[PDB]
């Protein structure tokens, strides 16, 4: 097999999906951080 | 007392003397080993008994060592090892003796040659293994039991272990495959032998087909192979010929691919199934190549340097060909088919895209004729390939010539819906969601979204094949809505969409369809939450009293999956909740960011009652320990600093997280939600700050935790180090030194992971201290009298991002954090580091290069550091 995943949205389940949301807080958390550091900088 | 007749309990339904005998015999594995071995060899080894009984004993031999886990196979190995050298001995010249005498199609002895020898030959002990194999290979008298069980052997060895012990002895190993492939050979079963040897057998011979001449013959070979009366032959041949594209691609200009492509085609278009799979697949593996090599060439070409490998466009020459058969083999789909079974016909659908993605321009006037013509054809099984056909060609051209395409053929869409058959329905759905994903501007029209939207919620209460299907279109559908509205009034939430009129009505319909009984099939219960989620989050101003509806349903069931936790009865059932509740934390995080400050103030405590009741009772795996952390993180996140009156009662139970060695993932988890926290309740975190930095510590100290665990705690330091102010003071002196040690590591530059690794160890360890300096800077526009704590260690400071600026391996995020950084203690200390850069005047090229980075971070960082710079760069 090893290309089921890609017909027809099969691929989309609990472990993939829980993959992106993953990535998901960790790019907002990422993203938060930056614009507290710019401020702080005084620039 | 006979083995034999032990050996029989194994077959017979009886098995009273089976685990009486097999646990005898295990006894004697660790005591009496070199008896047990010796007397179950020679049995093997007596054509006189009762071949099923020689199988038998084979079987006992092979479980004796081997295993499926890589832990429990070393310490087999290892324990195979402790034995006598002369016992051992007693055994390999039975095994080796024993093989093709027996008159069996399986042959068993071979899977003991495998193990033995899969063990022996990483201690360099059983140097007459190859002699003996290639030479019972290559003897002319040689019968055919005699070489069936040899190259089954030979292909067992090369599946099983690694292939680093194998590639001194690859070239002679090669000799004897080839022998058995050539068509001189009588049997066919010894040549299906060869085949399946070859297959497991290629990474080895990488020298070997370098060699020109080696390669025109190795290919001779099975090129004649393909064409063979049998059809075992044929397809295994072919897997054999699609590994060769994968991996050695470059050769295959000179007449090798003239050959291959006339098989392939005619392979494609046989009527067997498995022949024609092969022929798809081989079609498939050159155009996913493809697009990596295109990718390539593209970054090369931007860079100004010639490309590294460049390709022949096999398949765009060769498309006017593929696009006929690949169609027609669409037609081959039958009512009665499993939705996990691989098919000609769904390989075919899945080759299509990629097809469209090599080229964008040159598939449509190949394939718009055929859907076209068969669009309303009376046969169910043309209609479906028509409508298939056209959700495959939307991602690859450009969609300014696609407009007037989609927009003509929608009307023909929406009655598609309602046809009598449900698998032309499965496919309207498939590619409606599609046409909104990848062509929004038609699909958000006012002719076409009042029908599109009519036939949408209609088709809720359809069959789960096609209901699991249509709910991802809404989703779809919500997000191009939501981007489809542009406010820009600053606000960033658009006022109201084109959903707003009917939104209240779809979200009741997803509502109930999760509570239909008969949400597993085709996991229609998780599409339909997941698209609940979606909506909420792109969600527009009026629809505020509709998302606090949700809300209350959601919390409601909540409380109610609280019961189910009581009663359980199989493992089935285990995983169906633990299922439904990572669902309904998931969707419990996306209404939390959603929802206004007021509401999450009432409802709070009945989430934090119910989030740590889950994370009290850990009777299931780890998913739903770990769900409910970073749902308390949006939660803190939201609140703000009204959370301190949960920290008495969350303590013991951050700490039990941070405080697990076990499930890196889950303890990943506890160490983010500690950022957070620290930065909500900023400057009250105090009272916990000490337990955390214990607990963090310890963690760190030890070694056997993932890697990637890491980074994490360096950039939880100098983040608590900001929060905390000018109280860090207690362990700057211990965090200090543990970063220091850390930051002079070195890793191999051949391991791009292990580079990857050391680069975000770098990023981390380089955050830490910008938090440190933030930490003793303090608000008012003077420094602090803690900033000349870290004086004495600026040396280091600036030794290390030189060392850093050294690598030509530098990220895009490194040169943001050391520019960062020379802009901090440039305004700390002053006039001090004016000399410390002089000293080491490489740094320039670090500022100027944080400029040419197309990341708006290192531009603007660095854009700071050389205007503080170019203050004391001339202040007298």
């Amino acid at each position: 097999a090893a290309r089921l995943h890609r017909f027809k949205n099969k691929g989309k389940d609990s472990t993939e999906m829980r993959r992106r949301r993953i990535e998901v807080n960790v790019e907002l958390r990422k993203a938060k951080k930056d614009d507290q550091m710019l401020k702080r900088r005084n620039v | 007392m006979e083995l034999i007749t032990i050996l029989e309990k194994t077959v017979s339904p009886d098995r009273l003397e089976l685990e009486a005998a097999q646990k005898f015999l295990e006894r004697a594995a660790v005591e009496n080993l070199p008896t047990f071995l010796v007397e179950l060899s020679r049995v093997l080894a007596n054509p006189g008994n009762s071949q099923v009984a020689r199988v038998a004993a084979g079987l006992q031999i092979k479980n004796s060592l081997t295993s499926k886990d890589p832990d429990i196979k070393a310490q087999y190995q290892q324990r195979w090892l402790a034995i006598d050298a002369n016992a051992r001995r007693e055994v390999k010249n039975y095994v080796l003796q024993t093989l093709g005498t027996e008159t069996y199609r399986p042959s068993s002895a071979s899977q003991c040659v495998a193990g033995i020898a899969c063990a022996e030959i990483p201690v360099n002990q059983w140097p007459e293994l190859i002699p003996q194999l290639v030479a019972n290979v290559t003897n002319p008298n040689s019968t055919e039991h005699m070489k069936e069980s040899t190259l089954e052997a030979i292909g067992y060895i090369c599946q099983d272990i690694d292939p680093e012990q194998l590639q001194d002895k690859s070239n002679e190993i090669l000799t004897a495959i080839i022998q058995g492939m050539r068509k001189e050979e009588p049997s066919n079963n010894v040549k299906l032998a060869a085949t399946n040897a070859l297959l497991n057998s290629l990474e080895f011979t990488k020298a070997n087909f370098d060699k020109e001449s080696e390669r025109h013959f190795i290919m001779q070979v099975v090129c004649e192979a393909t064409q063979c009366p049998d059809t075992r032959v044929r397809v295994a041949a072919l897997q054999n010929l699609v590994k060769i594209m994968s991996l050695y691609y470059q050769y295959m200009e000179t007449y090798m691919g003239p050959a291959l492509f006339a098989i392939t085609i005619e392979a494609m278009k046989s009527d067997i199934d498995e022949v024609a799979l092969q022929g798809i697949e081989f079609w498939s593996n050159v155009c996913d190549e493809e697009m990596d090599l295109a990718i390539e060439a593209s970054e090369a070409a931007e860079q100004g340097r010639p490309p590294e490998h460049t390709s022949k466009f096999y398949a765009k020459g060769a498309l006017q060909y593929l696009v006929p058969i690949l169609t027609q083999t669409l037609t081959k789909q039958d009512e009665n088919d499993d939705d996990d079974d691989w098919n000609p016909c769904k390989a075919a659908g899945v080759c299509l895209m990629l097809l469209a993605t090599c080229c964008e321009d040159d598939i449509v006037p190949h394939v718009l004729p055929f859907i076209k013509e068969h669009i309303k054809n009376p046969d169910w099984r043309y209609r479906d390939a028509a409508v298939m056909a056209f959700g495959c060609i939307l991602e690859g051209p450009e969609p300014s010539q696609l407009k007037p395409l989609v927009i003509q053929a929608m009307p023909t869409l929406i009655e598609l819906m309602k046809d009598p058959s449900v698998v032309v329905r499965d496919t309207a759905a498939w590619t409606v969601g599609r046409i909104c994903e990848l062509l929004p501007e038609a699909a958000i029209n006012d002719v076409y979204l009042a029908p599109l939207l009519q036939c949408l919620i209609e088709g809720l209460s359809a069959e789960p094949r096609v209901a699991s299907n249509v709910c991802w279109a809404f989703s779809s559908l919500a997000e191009a809505a939501y981007e489809a509205a542009d406010v820009a009034d600053d606000q960033e939430e658009p006022a109201t969409y084109c959903l707003s009129s009917s939104f209240e009505l779809i979200v009741q319909k997803l509502l109930e369809t999760t509570d239909r009984p008969d949400g597993h099939q085709n996991n229609l219960r998780s599409s339909a939450y997941e698209s609940l989620m979606e909506i909420v989050k792109n969600s527009a101003k009026d629809c505020y009293p509709a998302v606090q509806k949700t809300t209350l349903v959601i919390m409601e069931r909540l409380q109610q999956v609280l019961q189910m936790e009581s009663h359980i009865q199989s493992t089935s059932d285990r995983i169906q909740f633990n299922d439904l509740q990572s669902l309904l934390c998931a969707t419990l995080q996306n209404v939390l960011r959603k929802v206004q400050h007021q509401d999450a103030l009432q409802i709070s405590d009945v989430v934090m009652a119910s989030l740590l009741r889950m994370f009290q009772s850990t009777a299931g795996s780890g998913g739903v320990q770990e769900d409910a952390l970073m749902a308390v993180s949006t939660l803190v996140e939201v609140l703000g600093g009204e959370f301190l009156k949960y920290m008495e009662a969350f303590k013991p139970f951050l700490g039990i997280g941070l405080k697990n060695y076990a499930e890196y993932q889950v303890c990943l988890a506890a160490v983010g939600l500690v950022g957070d926290l620290c930065r909500a309740l900023q400057s009250n975190i105090i009272p916990f700050c000490d337990e955390v930095m214990q607990l963090l510590l310890e963690n760190l100290g030890n070694e056997n935790v993932h890697r990637s665990v890491k980074p994490q705690i360096l950039s939880v330091f100098g983040d608590i180090a900001l929060a905390i102010g000018g109280e860090f003071k207690k362990y700057l002196e211990v965090v200090l030194n543990t970063l220091q040690q850390a930051s002079q590591a070195q890793v191999d530059k051949s391991d791009y992971d292990m580079v990857d690794y050391l680069n975000e160890l770098r990023e981390s360890c380089l955050e830490a201290y910008t938090g440190i300096v933030q930490g003793l800077k303090g608000d008012q526009e003077n420094v602090h009298p803690d900033v000349m704590l870290v004086q004495p260690r600026v040396e280091f400071i600036l030794s290390f991002i030189d060392h850093i600026a050294g690598d030509e391996d530098h990220t895009d995020g490194v040169v943001a954090c050391a520019a960062g950084l020379i802009g901090d203690l440039c305004t700390a200390f002053g006039k001090d580091v004016l000399k410390l850069v002089e000293a080491r005047p490489m740094i320039h090229e670090l500022l100027t290069e944080g400029r040419r980075s197309k990341t708006n971070k290192a531009k603007t960082l660095a854009t700071w550091a050389t205007k503080e710079l170019r203050k004391l760069k001339n202040q007298a």
